[PDB]
RNA sequence: GGAUUUUUGGAGCAGGGAGAUGGAAUAGGAGCUUGCUCCGUCCACUCCACGCAUCGACCUGGUAUUGCAGUACCUCCAGGAACGGUGC
């Protein structure tokens, strides 16, 4: 739902700004008098919240939008023909991949 | 809202989403040359796509250093965190859920079943970028050219050779005047091939291509490109000789090269244009044009069939043993006679009796159940659907005759002396009098 | 009620294609616009009528546009006595309709009693004169109706009210 | 032949006698060829007379035209047919 | 392969309009299958409000592409 | 739900009540605007009877139009982007609309062809001085409320607000 | 005979159309009868003071066009 | 052979049409008259001569060949001829 | 079956004169670029003979009609000519 979207990007946003492993901005919001449905790790959406966090840190690298940006993407095809071509040669070591670990199995 | 945040997020999805296409589109293919063609435009605006999540991300600076500072503070929390999630708190109590949160790209850029273009597209195609011969990349436009070319010079034998020849070499001494409007001509046959070239080429940097050119066009033509042993140094855009190198450069900057000339070093600058891109094309389609040459040799000296269908490019029934059947004994079962049974899609039957079963065999049911009537036996032999309807409307109405309904039938006096129906009389019973 | 609605009390220095453009503009809201039936003569001056998709529509047009403000004088509108050339060639459950005309024809009647989302069936009572009970297949559109039907006219010589049939 | 009847019965802009153009949904041929446009109109050019103001078209419709056989200067498909 | 329908108003009188944006008004009097309508007491109009008599017009349908009518014959 | 050049194509473009080809998209709820143009420069009228259009936006290059229904929608503001895509535009009737503030009056004097309009039932209707703002803003205008526009009610509305 | 039957020798055949109203157009026709109707197709026309209007179903009429112009490929005493 | 076109002449026969000539003569009125030749004979007309003055005349021979167009019955969309 | 009504065509063309009135950045020639002189395509203002009349729609205010029927187009006075083709 929207609503739980929306709590997970909060989880997030706290995740993000969270700078010790036993200090954050969470800590507080777990046993701090209202509900934290997200700050389970059994719960399955654990998983999305470290997803989301994952988005917070691709914001969060300095080459992840804080400072600086490059522009072989914004106006950068031929590095995106590179990255195509990367895309498909670690496609074609993983099919190798799944063929040799099926007949091993097998 | 989050700028400096939620803005790298919308990035993040973009470019994530386009690299996803963009791996799938450049690893696996199709068979089709058009589509290759469109497919290469495809991956190259895919990486437009991401060209506009990464100008938006790149200078997006504006958020970034100065949100960087209030969000740098290290004592704040659950205080504006309590401030957002009491705003959060409002009635959501609309249970559904949202895949349109993060499932997206996929149906952006990803393949079609029909055509494998995602949300974008929809006209994602070679559409206007493959005329009738020319096959997204197999022929080109030289017609055009060649009648322009033709209705300029008039010549009784400006043919196949000679049209050829002019437009395979680069800077030969030119089959016409190129101090007419010739070259203007050539210009703008060029623009028409290097619009072909900038869709053959489309996975390639356009606007880097275009910077080369434009250094290309700035130094690589007038600052000793072309060398020599008046053989010192010459120009095929300028028609003027050189004692040497100096001598060259001198009368390009030099009274008679400044103003002094209708095909002065600007006056001449619309036809040089013109020279240059038509000389750049025909040096990279040397390989092009050949192929193209040998194809229009083909549609000169192929034959009638081969070459139009390109450009365009005993009824003996079954025995159980699968021959022909003897005629006496054909025209005996009298295949020959054909019944159009319109209730069959049109279906239409050989042999009478076997006719006459289709009626109880299934595209007769079928017909039926879609006509909106039984098959029952009363219409069977009644092929077509008009008949069948205005049947089975009497037989209709027929059914409701027959039929006692007690409804209109069965009929209730009220206790004041005067008759109603059951209806009417349960109506006003139920309903407070009766 | 009809689909074809009657709409004036305009101003005659408007033009008919003016005035025609005016209430296509104000008439593509409130219903659909099949033609407008507009002369200018004398004897019908400064009136024209909307042909309407719907007689609801036409009605409902009638009942919010009940004197709204235009073209020199606040304009009214209502359904017409029958309809158009075009459309021509094309609270309970039941209620009693008291002043239930002894000559209305059930024709128009069942036209009256289905404005409303299907009724069920209209029941002119047949003993003692002038009595009815209508039934719709939609009990709000019953209702509906019927609280815009207290005080309708049919036949204006009476006005045909129905109410929520008691217990 | 009879090329246009496959496209017939849409909205087809009749070029004129005298340059307009006018899409009617046109309906069927003669020896003449004489048009019988439905749903037909017109626009042809309101000349400025002058440059400083621009050349635009007021529209016309007949509605179902019986266009003499003299008038087609060409026939060509402006609207798919409804 | 029709004679013209001009049998009621023929022996009557019809202001016609004829190429060079002429009139001629006369009296309807003979005709072909060709149309050529052939007016007696019929006298050409101008541009200008000029008139002149001209005692038997044979006017040929060639141009005339209006003629309307005096009376109800 | 998407709204797309299927119920664009399948919409009746045919003549409307003044006579002029009108196309109709009545029934649909359509909050989308696109896949329009695809009326094929045999179209004039644009009409979204029973819409949901999030506000006053979303057009093709249309050099032609002159009507279009976006009535019975949820117009809240004004697009800026609308007479070089509607330069034949007169009629453009956004009734029972939900515009509210004179901001949502700022791309509306720019077109030079605007005389027949209406946006009535809105909150921008009972506030004092809104039909000063739209006989200031609107100097070709003709139609305006289904009544006349003056002379008078424009000095007023170039006088005042200097 | 007549040369209304040499430009019934023209069916996939590139051509170029001089009309009657200024008219100039580059056209793959679609079909011509006997009286010269000669329907365009996918044409570039361009009438006295015009733009490259293009139609991709158009019918050319007879004694409403001046002048034709046939392929260069196309041999002369074979197509009459 | 008999045009179709001529049967829609004579469904637009008889009542009132409005024809439109060469020069602009445009004659809106009761096409009386019409034969197969479309010299139409009109009836109680009202006829512009492109003149903008578009006066109205009673029984006037109207010319076909000139004719540029004829505004037929809008009754008729359902031809016979098309159908 | 290219001769007075439709498909072997009567189509083409050109915008009235002038003032030390003016705009052509990227586009005209010569006086061999800049400066400046004269010269063969328009529009804005103004002078004639707002190129001349008709009518139609409209903008302006006043003004008569409250009315039911399928429209070339339906008030009257007065101004202005923003727009159309008809005679020169």
């Amino acid at each position: 739902s929207a609503f739980d979207l929306d709590v997970v990007k909060l989880t997030a946003q706290f995740v993000a700004r969270n700078g010790r492993q036993f200090l954050t901005q969470l800590m507080q919001k777990e046993q701090r008098n209202y509900q934290f449905d997200f700050l389970r790790p059994q719960h399955s959406l654990f998983n999305y919240f470290t997803k989301l966090v994952e988005q917070y840190t691709k914001i969060l690298i300095p080459p992840k939008g804080l400072f600086s940006k490059l522009k072989k993407e914004a106006e950068n095809p031929r590095e995106v023909l590179d990255q195509v071509c990367y895309r498909v040669e670690w496609a074609k070591f993983q099919e190798r991949e799944r063929k040799k670990e099926e007949e091993e199995k097998e | 809202m989050e700028t400096i945040l939620e803005q790298q997020r919308r990035y993040h999805e973009e470019k994530e989403r386009l690299m996803d296409v963009m791996a799938k589109e450049m690893l696996t293919k199709k068979s089709t040359l058009r589509d290759q063609i469109n497919s290469d435009h495809r991956t190259r605006a895919m990486q437009d796509r991401y060209m506009e999540v990464s100008g938006n991300l790149r200078d997006l600076y504006d958020d970034k250093d100065g949100l960087r500072k209030e969000e740098l503070n290290a004592i704040s929390g659950p205080n504006e965190f309590a401030e957002f999630y009491n705003r959060l708190k409002q009635i959501k109590e609309f249970h559904r859920k949202h895949p349109n949160e993060i499932c997206v790209p996929m149906s952006v850029e990803f393949e079609e079943l029909l055509k494998a273009r995602e949300n974008p597209s929809e006209e994602a195609q070679n559409l206007v970028e493959f005329t009738d011969e020319e096959g997204y990349g197999r022929y080109l436009d030289l017609h055009d050219c060649y009648l322009k070319y033709i209705n300029l010079k008039a010549s009784e034998k400006l043919d196949y050779i000679t049209y050829l020849s002019i437009f395979d070499q680069l800077f030969d001494i030119p089959k016409e005047r190129k101090n007419a409007e010739y070259k203007r001509y050539l210009e703008m046959l060029l623009e028409y091939l290097q619009d072909y070239t900038d869709r053959v080429k489309p996975l390639q940097d356009q606007n880097e291509l275009f910077g080369k050119i434009q250094a290309e066009f700035e130094k690589k033509w007038e600052n000793g490109t072309f060398p020599g042993w008046e053989e010192r140094a010459q120009r095929l855009f300028s028609t003027k000789g050189k004692s040497l190198e100096s001598l060259d450069t001198s009368l390009f900057a030099k009274n008679p090269k400044s103003k002094g000339t209708k095909r002065d070093t600007e006056r001449n600058k619309d036809i040089a244009f013109l020279e240059a891109q038509i000389y750049e094309y025909v040096e990279i389609l040397g390989e092009q044009r050949h192929l193209t040459h040998e194809n229009v040799q083909r549609k000169q000296a192929r034959t009638g069939e081969e070459r139009e269908e390109e450009e365009e490019e005993k009824n003996l029934p079954l025995g159980w043993d699968g021959k022909p059947i003897p005629y006496w004994l054909y025209k005996l079962h009298g295949l020959n006679i054909n019944y159009n049974c319109e209730i069959c899609g049109n279906y239409t039957y050989r042999g009478p009796k076997a006719f006459q079963r289709h009626f109880a065999e299934w595209r007769h049911a079928h017909g039926m159940r879609c006509l909106g009537i039984p098959n029952t036996a009363h219409f069977a032999n009644v092929t077509q659907i008009e008949d069948a309807v205005s049947l089975w409307a009497k037989l209709k109405l027929q059914k409701a005759s027959e039929r006692w309904q007690p409804d209109t039938e069965e009929e209730y006096e009220d206790s004041s002396g005067n008759v109603v129906n059951k209806k009417t009389y349960e109506d006003l019973k139920r309903q407070g009098l009766l | 009620p009809n689909h074809t609605i009657y709409i004036n009390n305009m101003n005659d220095k408007i033009k008919k294609e003016e005035l025609k453009r005016s209430l296509y503009a104000l008439f593509s809201q409130f219903g659909h616009v099949v033609d407008i039936v507009a002369l200018k003569t004398m004897k019908m001056r400064g009136q024209a009528f909307v042909i309407f998709k719907e007689l609801g529509s036409s009605t409902n047009a009638l009942r919010q546009l009940q004197g709204f403000p235009f073209y020199g004088k606040p304009m009214r509108i209502q359904y017409a006595k029958t309809d158009s050339d075009i459309i021509s060639k094309m609270p309970n459950y039941i209620l009693f309709l008291n002043n239930l005309p002894e000559e209305t024809n059930e024709m128009m009647l069942s036209m009256l009693f289905n404005q409303f989302p299907g009724f069920k069936e209209v029941r002119l009572v047949p003993g003692r004169h002038d009595i009815a009970f209508v039934e719709f297949e939609n009990d709000g559109q019953a209702g509906a109706a019927r609280d815009a039907l207290q005080g309708f006219k049919i036949t204006p010589s009476h006005a045909m009210k129905i109410t929520y049939a008691k217990k | 032949s009879s090329k246009m009847l496959q496209h017939i019965d849409y909205r087809m802009r009749c070029i004129l006698q005298d340059g307009r153009i006018f899409i009617g949904t046109f309906k069927a041929f003669d020896k003449h060829m004489n048009l019988i446009l439905c749903d037909c109109d017109e626009f042809r050019k309101i000349k400025p007379k002058n440059s400083k103001q621009a050349e635009r078209e007021e529209k016309r419709v007949l509605g179902l035209v019986l266009l003499r056989g003299e008038n087609l200067v060409s026939m060509t498909v402006e609207g798919p047919p409804p | 392969a029709h004679p013209p329908e001009l049998k009621k108003f023929m022996d009557k009188k019809l202001s016609l309009k004829l190429n060079g944006g002429r009139h001629v008004q006369g009296i309807l009097r003979g005709f072909d299958p060709f149309m050529n309508l052939v007016i007696d007491e019929c006298v050409e109009m101008a541009t200008s409000g000029q008139q002149n008599n001209i005692g038997m017009v044979v006017i040929r349908g060639n141009s005339i592409i209006m003629l309307e009518a005096l009376e109800r014959v | 739900v998407k709204l797309t050049a299927e119920l664009i194509e399948q919409a009746a473009q045919y003549t409307n009540a003044v006579r002029d080809r009108e196309l109709d998209l009545r029934g649909y709820k359509i909050p989308v605007i696109e896949n329009l143009g695809a009326t094929l420069d045999q179209f004039d009228a644009i009409d979204f009877s029973d819409n949901e259009i999030r506000k006053l936006d979303g057009f093709p290059l249309l050099r032609r139009l002159k009507t279009l229904l976006v009535n019975n929608n949820r117009i809240c503001r004004i697009g800026e982007g609308l007479d070089q895509a509607l330069p034949c535009l007169t009629e453009l009737i956004l009734t029972n609309n939900s515009l509210v503030e004179l901001g949502d009056l700022d791309p509306l004097a720019s077109l030079k062809s605007l005389t027949y309009l209406s946006i009535l039932r809105n909150p921008v209707t009972n506030k004092k001085h809104y039909r000063l703002y739209v006989i200031y803003k609107v100097p070709q205008v003709r139609v305006l409320d289904f009544q006349k526009v003056k002379l008078k009610e424009r000095q007023e509305a170039e006088k005042m607000f200097k | 005979m007549k040369l209304v039957r040499f430009l019934m020798k023209l069916s996939h055949e590139t051509v170029t159309i001089e009309l009657k109203n200024g008219t100039q157009v580059h056209g793959t026709i679609t079909g011509v009868d006997v009286s010269m109707n000669t329907h365009l197709k996918a044409v570039k026309m361009t009438l006295k003071n015009r733009e490259p209007v293009q139609l991709e179903t158009l019918s050319i009429r007879g004694n409403n066009i001046r002048y034709f112009i046939l392929p260069d490929s196309l041999p002369l005493d074979t197509l009459l | 052979s008999i045009g179709v076109p001529i049967k829609v002449l004579h469904e637009a026969e008889g009542h009132i049409v409005t024809c439109e000539t060469n020069t602009g003569e445009v004659y809106r009125g009761k096409l009386i008259e019409a034969e197969d030749n479309m010299n139409c004979q009109m009836s109680n007309i009202t006829v512009t001569y492109r003149d903008g003055r578009v006066a109205q005349l009673e029984q006037v021979y109207i010319r076909g060949s000139k004719i540029r167009f004829l505004i037929l019955p809008d009754m008729l969309k359902n031809a016979p001829m098309l159908k």
